[PDB]
RNA sequence: AGCUAAAUAUUGGCGAGAGACCGAUAGCGAACAAGUAGAGUGAUCGAAAGAUGAAAAGAACUUUGAAAAGAGAGUUAAAUAGUACGUGAAAUUGCUGAAAGGGAAGCAUUGGAAAUCAGUCUUACCUGGGUGAGAUCAGUAGUCUCUCGAGACUAUGCA
RNA sequence: UUUCAAUGGCCCGUCUUGAAACACGGACCAAGGAGUCUAGCAUCUAUGCGAGUGUUUGGGUGAUGAAAACCCAUCCGCGAAGGUGGGAACGCCCUUGUGGCGUGCACCAUCGAAGAGCAUAGCUGUUGGGACCCGAAAGAUGGUGAACCAUCUAGUAGCUGGUUCCUGCCGAAGUUUCCGGAUAGCAGAAACUCAGAUCAGUUUUAUGUGUAAAAUGAGAGUU
RNA sequence: UUGAGAAGCUCAGACGAGUAGGCAGGCGUGGAGGUUUGUGACGAAGCCUUGGGCGUGAGCCUGGGUCGAACAGCCUCUAGUGCAGAUCUUGGUGGAAGUAGC
RNA sequence: GCGAAACCACAGCCUGGGGAACGGGCCAGGCAA
RNA sequence: AAAACUUUCAGCAACGGAUCUCUUGGCUCUCGCAUCGAUGAAGAACGCAGCGAAAUGCGAUACGUAAUGUGAAUUG
């Protein structure tokens, strides 16, 4: 699998030959801010694995990548902030004006 | 009718999964009738005694060879009868007392899945059933 | 593949407008002599399976999304790679602070969020 | 069945040790998710307790007697065979060893450093729930109970009106062999229930009904492991007389069965696994002129139209054919 | 002719622990003044009735009214909690606004009209250069956990 | 959403009746409200074991509810007391295919004379038990001042009224025949054997309207 | 070509009334073991509303207003589990009616 | 001034025909303010 | 045709007390124990508080005294 740990992706990977120790069962890997470079990094590590599994894997890479872009534009742009609601600020205050 | 078996041994639904492959991608009929018997109830599925078997390949002429008595069901033993011969068998489950005495004296037994792995087609293999009236 | 309906108004129970006590949740009629029931002229319909929608647009939004309702901020990450066929829906209890943290994390993540207006307001 | 041959022991220090055990025969065991369910669906109503109205107490009457009065000699406990219940748990332990199960069921088991856990005996002498959280934090098997204790709701319902206050997941089982302290030490860790390895409990080790529950042994208590259930062919010296479970068959992977060679090279051809879709539409032949084509190899030379005619035609007619036909 | 422990019973009495039990038309007839009021010459029969709020802070005071109460005003997080007190549904009734209204109404289809909501989005992509950068990059130097190199970093330069 | 315009639509449930006609029950709203609990039997399916089978009378035990779990001694219950052909499956082929040669399960024909249960759980069925819910004067015992009260009592019903969410598939019979019934039939549900085999609210051909042997169709027959 | 929830995906054709009755899949309520490292004073449950959706449907999700302390999705366990009727029980409330009338 | 009970599916012009009453609803009609 | 009256829908106020949440109550099972009276019991009546409406408590030593404790509250 392939998923970000604090903006850098990183490919995950386990093998049946590790799958009783849980702790050292995810081997990880660091895939490179080139695009280009990333694919090449996959294929040359999933290699001789099914074409189903490394085509899975390229997909979430290209859906990471498009989400880590995402969270740079809205940072640059100067969005709204959200101030919620608070239904007892709000009752107080309408009981307290119509009062007033 | 039956495509589904009422079971839910999760391993019969492991066996049917091994020969609802061999039933569809080969041309035997050993397969085809494989499969059917592993959907019939458990009513259907007789006990079939090792004198029975015993009687079966050493049948008129005997002339046993090596051939694999493979039945869909278990396999329970005859104490009434003092020496087993050699058996090569196939079945669903066996009983401790009958899966002793066939491997103490002569050959082996085997689930279904190493039958498959040995005669996928059902090559020289022997089918047998109980008797179902009971 | 549209999002096109075989019907958009309700099945009402029968004489459920008549009285109160009667609920407008469909009821099959079950009367021997149910003339409406027998299906007449001038009465109402009855569900059927001919109603159902195409298979492939079965609980599809007017614009196409199907509705997936998120609890909190971990369920809204796993729509990361459906998000142009499933639409954020946010539970109707969770609070106004999860709120705003579920929109934000879902604008970013590309997915649609369909009730994010809820009890928030913005701040310029 | 091939897997696993030995198992590490870890000390409380959290390092392994060079010592080593044969994963018990137990831990082959056929896994059957429907028959521990319904072992413990009934061995779960064995500890209930009966309930009824007033016997002197018709049903629609405001203060009248209900339909069909609650009787407490309904049936409260259910039999199942012995056979059925050793054979549920030895399917409940076989799948304790398993760290998919054990995911899969919510435990927090991701940095354990192996399954099946085994510590040393030291653990059995232990005194102070300090140094059981010591030794947790050390085999990182604390996630369980950081998971527990944030999981402690109120109950939904009238559940907590009865005594049924508070709710929390299940988190590690420590199966010791002797008491001597260990029993006190770790009990007080919420979650963590510790049971004997001789009385092991289905609602212990398949909560819910539910296999896979996250077990933590310990070195005597994993040895005696070959002694309470048995194996196939010997028999447990504990329990009389009883054979673990025989199987339907030996290898349960069945995409190894079918993908081998040994089928693979007799099964004939292959279809696609998707069909295209041949004649998708109907189309006239007479409307469209290359669908005739594609069934009148003809139709490419016809000329229908033939002059069979201005060549001195001879009419023809007999003389008494046109009397009798211009006659009355 | 006679006695005799323990093993056994237990809708009562003295206490105790629980429950996949009922949750105020239920569970006891009784969550409270419950065999209580009340009914019956009598024997007997026999109910309805739980919840202001954290705190009473239970509304001073002014005013109108014979008072009862009302209006100001106060307390409170809130009086859309004011003792007719938790939430306050339906039936049902009054006021207002709207349209409609030749012995019914009623609903269904198709629209129209009035009234009102659904939801809006060019913006990003690609390419070109410059400018400063950073690093998963150094014809580079160290530590940490793993299994040479795979990670997390700390310098240093930005090719 | 309200309203209007054009087209429409006899009050619902029950019971009755082919059908209605009906006669009933319905002022309105909320809440309550009716195949349940249990022992026995048989069936189907699922599971464990299998010539066996069943720990829970009881004993051992259970430090973290200890009425759970776990373990087994002596009984006991229920079981246990040969050829011929057609045949499933397979091999050998070999003019291959076609078929033959075989080996022949379950079983059926024939001639004849190599045990399959036990236990648990479910489903449907049936018999009891207050027995789906509601409704018939009671009667008896014992009391109170012919009357009245309390219990036995969940006394009695072929009858009356009611019996609660959705969709999908199949879907009769509505009656022969003997005689309140056993049959049958229709519908299913399972198990079988065959399409190279039989059939048909069929039609012809022809022999004497029946019978027997061509077309038109459909796979047909059993338990 | 990625289309192995093999209980999946895919392809083709015909078909669709229904009582008694037979079969199957589901929706909903209270509580029970497991689970969502679930939701909740930044507002649970409930309630109303010509707000928006989802499902053939039983039903479901959500916006607004009230509201104030609990609650839910999923896999199983379980039962005092689903109402329009019963001249049904209980409570409430109308027309009749400001009528009979006093 | 003090104030019920009974009753209540819902209503309420007929004309005819509407086969089974049909008029209290259906169709032709008039009426319908 | 507007008003009046009749009708539907919405707003608002009454009316009603469902729903939801709980809960010093009920029911059910298990467990331990052995204890009334002529030395006046159970029951009943009349009394009694700095004031009690019921309600408990108490007996002219009356909402109790002695004694052993606790150690500063009763509380409208």
């Amino acid at each position: 699998t392939v998923r970000e740990d604090n903006g850098k992706l990183y490919l995950y990977m386990k093998t049946i030959e590790r799958a009783h120790f849980p702790s050292k069962l995810w081997q990880r890997i660091k895939l490179s801010k080139n695009y280009a470079k990333a694919l090449e990094q996959i294929d040359q590590q999933l290699l001789y694995w099914p074409g189903r599994q490394i085509h899975r894997c390229k997909q979430r890479l290209t859906r990471l990548t498009q989400y880590l872009l995402k969270a740079r534009r809205l940072a640059l742009k100067h969005q709204p902030a959200l101030i919620p609601i608070k239904p007892k600020q709000a009752h107080r205050e309408a009981s307290r004006e119509r009062k007033a | 009718q039956r495509s589904k078996p009422a079971s839910e041994n999760v391993y019969l639904k492991l066996l049917v999964k091994l020969y609802r492959f061999l039933a569809r991608r080969t041309d035997s009929r050993f397969n085809k009738a494989i499969l059917k018997r592993l959907f019939q109830s458990k009513t259907n599925r007789p006990p079939i005694s090792i004198s029975k078997i015993a009687a079966l390949t050493s049948r008129k002429s005997a002339s046993s060879q090596n051939k694999t008595t493979v039945v869909v069901g278990t396999v329970t033993d005859d104490e009434r009868m003092l020496t087993v011969p050699k058996l090569s068998i196939a079945a669903l489950r066996f009983t401790k007392s009958a899966r002793a005495r066939i491997l103490k004296a002569g050959g082996e037994v085997l689930t279904l899945d190493q039958l498959a792995l040995r005669a996928p087609t059902g090559s020289n293999t022997v089918l047998v059933r109980g008797k179902k009236h009971a | 593949v549209n999002i096109i309906k075989k019907r958009t108004k309700p099945f009402k129970r029968h004489q459920s407008d008549r009285f109160k006590r009667v609920g407008e949740s469909w009821r099959k009629p079950r009367g021997i002599d149910s003339c409406v029931r027998r299906r007449f002229r001038g009465t109402i319909s009855m569900p059927k399976i001919g109603y159902g929608n195409n298979k492939k647009t079965r609980y599809c939004m007017p614009n196409g999304l199907k509705a997936f309702l998120v609890r909190n901020v971990s369920d809204v990450e796993l729509l990361l790679m459906h998000n142009k066929t499933y639409a954020a829906e946010i539970a109707g209890n969770v609070s106004a602070r999860k709120r705003v943290e579920i929109v934000e994390k879902a604008r970013a993540l590309g997915v649609k969020v369909t009730n994010a207006g809820a009890k928030v307001r913005s701040q310029e | 069945a091939a897997a696993r041959p030995t198992v590490s022991i870890y000390n409380k220090d959290g390092s392994v040790s060079s010592e080593t055990l044969a994963l018990p025969f137990v831990f082959k065991a056929p896994i059957r998710p429907d028959l521990v369910r319904s072992v413990h669906t009934a061995v779960a109503k064995n500890k209930r307790q009966p309930y009824a109205v007033s016997e002197k107490a018709g049903n629609m009457c405001r203060s009248g007697r209900m339909f069909a009065p609650t009787k407490t000699w309904r049936k409260w406990h259910v039999k199942v065979n012995q056979n059925e219940k050793r054979y549920a748990i030895a399917s409940a332990v076989a799948a304790s060893g398993v760290p998919s199960l054990l995911l899969a069921r919510g435990h927090r088991i991701e940095e354990i450093p192996e399954v099946p856990l085994v510590v040393d005996d030291a653990v059995q002498s232990f005194q102070k729930t300090k140094e059981a959280v010591a030794l947790l934090k050390e085999i990182k098997a604390y996630r369980d109970v950081i998971k527990v204790a944030n999981s402690r709701k109120l109950r939904a319902g009238k559940g907590k009106l009865r005594n049924r206050r508070h709710v929390q997941r299940r988190g590690p089982l420590v199966v010791f062999n002797e008491d001597t302290g260990i029993v006190k030490a770790f009990r007080n860790i919420p979650g963590v229930e510790i049971v004997n390895v001789r009385r092991l409990n289905l609602l212990q080790l398949a909560p819910g009904g539910h296999l896979g529950r996250f077990v933590i042994w310990t070195k005597s208590a994993f040895g005696l492991l070959d002694s309470v259930f048995g194996s196939t062919t010997e028999v447990a010296q504990l329990k009389k007389n009883y054979f673990l479970p025989e199987n339907i068959i030996s290898n349960a992977d069945v995409t190894r069965l079918i993908n081998s060679d040994e089928i693979q090279s007799i099964v004939k051809a292959a279809g696609p696994s998707r069909v295209k879709r041949a004649h998708v539409q109907k189309k006239n032949p007479l409307k469209n002129k290359a669908v005739l084509s594609r069934l009148n190899p003809y139709a490419k030379a016809y000329k229908a139209n033939v002059k069979i005619n201005s060549e001195k035609t001879p009419k023809a007619a007999g003389e008494k054919f046109l009397s009798v036909l211009h006659e009355n």
